[PDB]
C-alpha cells in the first residue's frame, strides 16, 4: 500500500526543491488559494496558469524595457453547455468585445467604426505614430488594414484603403467554415484562420488569435482558437469571453449547440506591473458562472445586432486594476 | 482530547441558497459577496421549486457511509461520551417533504418539535424536543455522519451553539422570491475550502461550495 | 485528513460509471498497460491520448465508409534536451521523413523527387485520379502543387508549376522565423505557416500541420506544432519525429539548444482498423529514447542532407502493421 | 499469511546496467527486450565510468527514510520474530569487489549502514565502520537486530544471483542506461513470471546519453 508511495519520492529525486520566482511572489501571500483542498470550478483552469506562471516563468523583457514572466503552451477548455465562463474573481464588461466580433464579421478594418462606438480596444494600434512606426507611412489613421475582418471575409483579395468595396473578392473562408459545419460536418479542415503571411506587414498588427477550427458530434459544436500570445492579466480573460460568444453564434446559426470552448495559448505571459493585482485575484473565490443567452430569432452569422447578447445571473468580486499605477 | 461535540459527534449541515428578489430593483446587483446566496424556502416550499442536480447531491451526499470507516468514528464516540447517516429536520421542513418521500429512505429521519407526538410516528422515525436532546439520541444510535438539513430557525441555533463542522452549501445561481433566509456565515468561524465544477440543471447554473469550521 | 477525502466522493456524485465504449473495448485487453502505478516516461502522453481516445472516443466516418474515434484537443510536450522521442513501443524509420523535411526546406512540390529517393509519402497525393477527384485537371501526376515547400519559401506567390523557379517571389517565412529567433529572441510573432487559405484548393491536399511557433529564451528554442488532424495510429509517431527534428535543425542554424517541442492536437482520432493493433502497443513497455545528432558543421538551414543525421541507441519493440489486412 | 523473509525485513535491490557489446553476427535487425539491458561492470569497475545522474539517483533512493512509517515497521518485524515489549537509516549490502570498486573518499557510503558480504575478508582486514558477513543467513541475524528503514542490495552481479536466488528481493530499481559498453560482468535475466515491472520514470540525459528508471515487483503465487 505504502509500498507504492515511497517510489514517489524516488522518481522526484531530480526535481528542483523550491519553485522559480517563489522568492519573488510570496507564499502567505496566495494563502486562501493554497487553503483550497479541491478548485474543480473552471475558473481555476485560468486561476492556476496565473499561479504557474507567476511561481516558473521564464523573466523576459520585452524590447520596451517592460518586464514579463513567460510560459509556453497551455490548452484550457469551458463547456459552453454548462456555463459562459465570464471571469468572476474580478469585473467583466463585453459590450465592447461583442461588437469588435459584429465588426470582424462585416468585414470591416476600419477603426473609426470602433471609436464612434466608443469601443477603444483598437485606438492606439490606429494612431499616426503607431502606424509610423509598423512603417505604415502611406496608411491613413484607424485605417488597420487587412486584419480579422478583411481575412475573414476576403482572404487574397489585394487590400487598398478600409473605405473599398471588396465584394466577391477573396476567400470568405466565415461563409466557407459555416457551410462546411452544415454539410461537411465531420470534415476536419474547418479553420478559420486570420494569419495571412501576405499581408502580416500590411496590417496593423499581426493577429493574436491565429485561427479557429471547429469540430462537430452529435449536433454539438466544439472549438479550438490558438492564440500565440497572451496577455494572462488583461486580455486573456476577454479572449475567452469573445471566442466562447463566437462559438455559441456559429452554433447558433448552423442549428447546433455549442460544446466546448477550448483555448490554446502559446507565447503566455503575465506582465510585471500586473503581479500585486493577480495576487489578490488568486485568492478570492470564484462565484458560479453566468449564461449566455442569445436572441434565438437570428439564423444568419451576419444578422447580429448588439441587442441580441445578453449575459444572465453574472455574479462577481469587485474589479481590480491589473495596473495599480493609475 | 475529544470534547467540542461538533467536531465531536460528527455534525454536518447542507443546504441550498438562490439569490434574493428586492421590489425597488430586482437584479444585476451592484456589490456580490458570499452572502448574495441566501434564499431557502417561499411558503413553505424551496423558492426555485425543484432541481433534478441539487436534488442527486443532497440525496447522493445524506445517504454515502463508508464503513470501513465507522469504528474510527464508533471508537472515540463511544471513548467521549446497515450504516445510515442521521437527517434532522424541522416541522415546517419536514411538513414539506412530500408524502411518497417521507421518511427519507437509507437515512436515520430526526425532528426538532415542541408539539410532535412520538406515540404517533414509527422508531426507526425519532423526535426530540430540543437541540441538546439531538446530542443524546445521537449517543444511543449508529450512524455514519448526521446531516442538519433545514430548516431556517434549525440552521440558526445549531450555528450559534457552534455544533455545525461542514456546511455543504449549493449555490443555486438564479433569483427567486423568498421569505425564509439562511443565516449570515462568519467569515472567521467558516470557511470555504472547496468548490465544485459548475454546472446547469432547470435552466439555470449551480455548484456545490464546502464550508469548514476553521479548527482555528 | 479522511473526510476532506469524501468530500472528493461527493464531488463526482454526477458521474457515469462506465466509458463509452468500456464494452466495445475490454479492459483484460490493457492488463499490462493497467497493472502499471507511475507511467511518467513521456512515449505514455501519446498512448493515453490513444487509451482516452479508445476509451471515451466519439464514434464517427471520417471520410465516408472509413470509420474512426475522435477527441478534440490535445497537448504532448518533449523535452528534446533530455532525448528524441522516437516512439519505442513499436519499430519506425526516419529515412523518409528527413527527406521530406529538406524537400520542404528546399522549396520542392515535385513528388518525383522523393519518389526517385524510393519515399513514397506523397504517392497516393500525386496521382491522375487524385488530382482528378480534387478537381485538379490542369496538373501533371505527382505535382502536388502549392503545399509545404512552396508555402515556406514563397508564400504569397501566384504557384505556376512544380519546375518554375520562383526565386524572390512571395514570403520566404523559413529565412524570416531564422533571423527573428537570431535578431528578435523575444519576439511573439515567429511563426511558420503552411494554411495559405487562397492556395489550398490548388494543393494536393491542405495542410495537416498548421504552423510552428517558436520560443526563445536562456539560449534555449522551444516548438509548438498545431495540427488539425490527426492519425494516432499511422501519422502521429511520424508527425512527433518530424517536427522534434525540424526543432533541432532551426536550433542549430541559430546556435541555440534545443528545449522542448509541444504538440497540439486538433481533431485526434483512430481509425477502427487499427484498435486491434494498438492494444497490442499499450500493453508494450516502454524503452528509453534514442538520441539524435546533427553533423555540427551545418549553419545554415538550408545545406543539411541526408548524411548530416543520426539517430543513435534506439532500442524498441517489434514492427507493428497498424492495419492487420492481408 | 506465511510471512516471506523480503516482505518483513523489506529488502530490496537497487541496480544501473547498460546494453552489452554484441558480436554483431550481421543482422541490423537486432531485437530487443528487457535482457538488452544487462551489463553490470567491465574489469572491476562501472562499464561507463560514472553518471552523474544515475548516481544522484543511486544516493537518493539508499539513503531516503521517512520516520513516520519506522513503528509500522518495527511492530512488524518484531512481530515476526515473537519479540515485542541516532538518525534512522537504510542499510546497503555489497559484494566485496562493489567494495573494493569505490573510491576511499566515498567509503562507507555516507548516511548508509554498510554491510560487505565475503569469505576471504573479516572485520580486522577493514579499517572502516561497515560490517562484514560470510553468509545471507547473517544478513537477515544482523536486521533483526539493527534499528533501519530499509535494504539496499546494491551488487555486484554474484551478489544480486543469490539473492534473487533464494527469493529475498522485493523490488528491483533497475536503471537502463541507454547505451552500449564493454563488460565482463552482467545481471541475472530477471524471471518475467517472478517480477514484474510496476513503475517507469521520465527518461533523461547524462554524460551523453540517455536514461531512464524501471521498478520490477515480485508476482502473484
Ligand atoms: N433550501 C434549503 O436548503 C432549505 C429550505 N427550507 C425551507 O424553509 C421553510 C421552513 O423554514 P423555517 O421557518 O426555518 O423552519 P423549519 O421548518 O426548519 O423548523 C420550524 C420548526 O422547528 C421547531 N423548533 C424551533 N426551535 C426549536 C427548538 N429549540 N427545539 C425543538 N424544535 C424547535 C418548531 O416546532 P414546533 O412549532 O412544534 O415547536 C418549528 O415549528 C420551508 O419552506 C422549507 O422548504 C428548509 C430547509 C432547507
Ligand atoms: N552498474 C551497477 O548497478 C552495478 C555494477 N557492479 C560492477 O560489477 C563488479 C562487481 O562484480 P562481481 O565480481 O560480479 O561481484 P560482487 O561485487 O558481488 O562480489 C561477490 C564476491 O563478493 C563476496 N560474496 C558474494 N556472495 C557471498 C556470500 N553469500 N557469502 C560470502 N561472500 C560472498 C565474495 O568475496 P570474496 O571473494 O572475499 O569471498 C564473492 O567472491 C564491479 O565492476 C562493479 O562496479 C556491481 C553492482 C552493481
Ligand atoms: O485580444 C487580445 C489582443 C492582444 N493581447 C496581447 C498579447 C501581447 O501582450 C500583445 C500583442 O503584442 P505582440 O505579442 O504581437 O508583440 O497584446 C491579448 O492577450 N488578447
Ligand atoms: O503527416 C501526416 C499526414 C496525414 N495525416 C493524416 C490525418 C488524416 O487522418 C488524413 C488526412 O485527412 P483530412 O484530415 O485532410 O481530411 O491524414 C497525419 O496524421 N500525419
Ligand atoms: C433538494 C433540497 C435540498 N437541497 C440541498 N442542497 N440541501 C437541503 N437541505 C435540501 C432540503 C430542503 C428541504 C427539505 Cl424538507 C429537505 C431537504
Ligand atoms: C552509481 C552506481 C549504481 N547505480 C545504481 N542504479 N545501482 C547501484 N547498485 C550502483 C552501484 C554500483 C556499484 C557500487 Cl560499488 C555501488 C553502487
Amino acid at each position: 500500500d505504502d509500498e507504492e508511495e515511497d517510489d514517489f519520492v524516488y522518481f522526484n529525486f531530480n526535481k528542483e526543491k523550491e519553485e522559480k520566482n517563489k522568492n519573488s511572489i510570496h507564499p502567505n501571500d496566495f494563502q486562501i488559494y493554497n487553503s483550497l483542498k479541491y478548485k474543480y470550478h473552471p475558473e481555476y483552469q485560468y486561476l492556476n496558469i496565473i499561479y504557474d506562471i507567476m511561481m516558473n516563468g521564464n523573466k523576459q523583457s520585452d524590447r520596451t524595457g517592460v518586464g514579463v514572466l513567460s510560459k509556453f503552451g497551455y490548452i484550457m477548455k469551458f463547456d459552453l453547455s454548462q456555463y459562459f465562463p465570464l471571469l468572476t474573481t474580478k469585473k467583466l464588461f463585453l459590450r465592447g468585445i461583442i461588437e469588435e466580433l459584429l465588426w470582424f464579421i462585416r468585414g470591416e478594418t476600419n477603426g473609426n467604426t470602433l471609436l464612434n462606438k466608443n469601443v477603444r480596444i483598437w485606438e492606439a494600434n490606429g494612431t499616426r505614430e503607431f502606424l509610423d512606426n509598423r512603417k505604415l507611412f502611406h496608411r491613413e489613421v484607424n485605417d488597420l488594414g487587412p486584419i480579422y475582418g478583411f481575412q475573414w471575409r476576403h482572404f487574397g483579395a489585394e487590400y487598398t484603403n478600409m473605405y473599398d468595396n471588396y465584394e466577391n473578392k477573396g476567400v470568405d473562408q466565415l461563409k466557407n467554415i459555416i457551410n462546411l459545419i452544415k454539410n461537411d460536418p465531420t470534415s476536419r479542415r474547418i479553420l478559420l484562420c486570420a494569419w495571412n503571411v501576405k499581408d502580416l506587414d500590411q496590417m496593423a498588427l499581426p493577429p493574436c488569435h491565429i485561427l479557429c477550427q471547429f469540430y462537430v458530434f452529435d449536433g454539438k459544436l466544439s472549438c479550438i482558437m490558438y492564440q500565440r500570445s497572451c496577455d494572462l492579466g488583461l486580455g486573456v480573460p476577454f479572449n475567452i469571453a469573445s471566442y466562447s460568444i463566437f462559438t455559441h453564434m456559429i452554433a447558433q446559426v448552423c442549428n447546433l449547440q455549442p460544446a466546448q470552448f477550448i483555448h490554446v495559448l502559446g507565447n503566455a505571459h503575465v506582465y510585471n506591473n500586473h503581479i500585486d493585482s493577480l495576487k489578490i485575484q488568486l485568492n478570492r473565490i470564484p462565484y458560479p458562472f453566468p449564461t449566455l443567452k442569445l436572441n434565438p430569432d437570428i439564423k444568419n452569422i451576419e444578422d447580429f445586432t448588439i441587442s441580441d447578447f445578453t449575459i444572465q445571473n453574472y455574479v462577481h468580486h469587485e474589479k481590480i486594476s491589473m495596473d495599480m499605477a493609475a | 482530547m475529544m470534547e467540542q461535540v461538533c467536531d465531536v459527534f460528527d455534525i454536518y449541515a447542507i443546504c441550498a441558497c438562490c439569490k434574493v428578489e428586492s421590489k425597488n430593483e430586482g437584479k444585476k446587483n451592484e456589490v456580490f459577496n458570499n452572502y448574495t446566496f441566501r434564499g431557502l424556502g417561499n411558503k413553505g416550499v424551496l423558492p426555485w421549486k425543484c432541481n433534478s442536480l441539487d436534488m442527486k447531491y443532497f440525496r447522493a451526499v445524506t445517504t454515502y457511509v463508508n464503513e470501513s470507516k465507522y469504528e474510527k468514528l464508533k471508537y472515540k464516540r463511544c471513548k467521549y461520551l446497515k450504516l445510515q447517516n442521521v437527517v434532522v429536520m424541522g416541522r415546517t421542513n419536514w411538513e414539506s417533504i412530500p408524502k411518497k418521500f417521507k421518511p427519507l429512505s437509507n437515512r436515520i429521519n430526526v425532528i426538532l418539535s415542541r408539539t410532535l407526538k412520538k406515540e404517533d410516528f414509527d422508531e426507526d422515525v425519532y423526535i426530540i424536543n430540543k437541540v441538546e436532546d439531538l446530542i443524546v439520541l445521537l449517543g444511543k444510535l449508529n450512524y455514519y455522519k448526521c446531516f442538519i438539513i433545514g430548516g431556517s430557525v434549525v440552521y440558526q441555533e445549531f450555528l450559534e451553539k457552534k455544533l455545525i463542522k461542514k456546511i455543504y452549501f449549493t449555490r443555486i445561481n438564479s433569483t427567486y422570491e423568498c421569505d425564509v433566509f439562511f443565516p449570515e456565515i462568519n467569515e472567521n468561524e467558516y470557511q470555504i475550502i472547496s468548490v465544485s465544477d459548475v454546472y446547469t440543471s432547470n435552466n439555470t447554473t449551480l455548484d456545490f461550495i464546502i464550508y469548514k469550521k476553521t479548527n482555528n
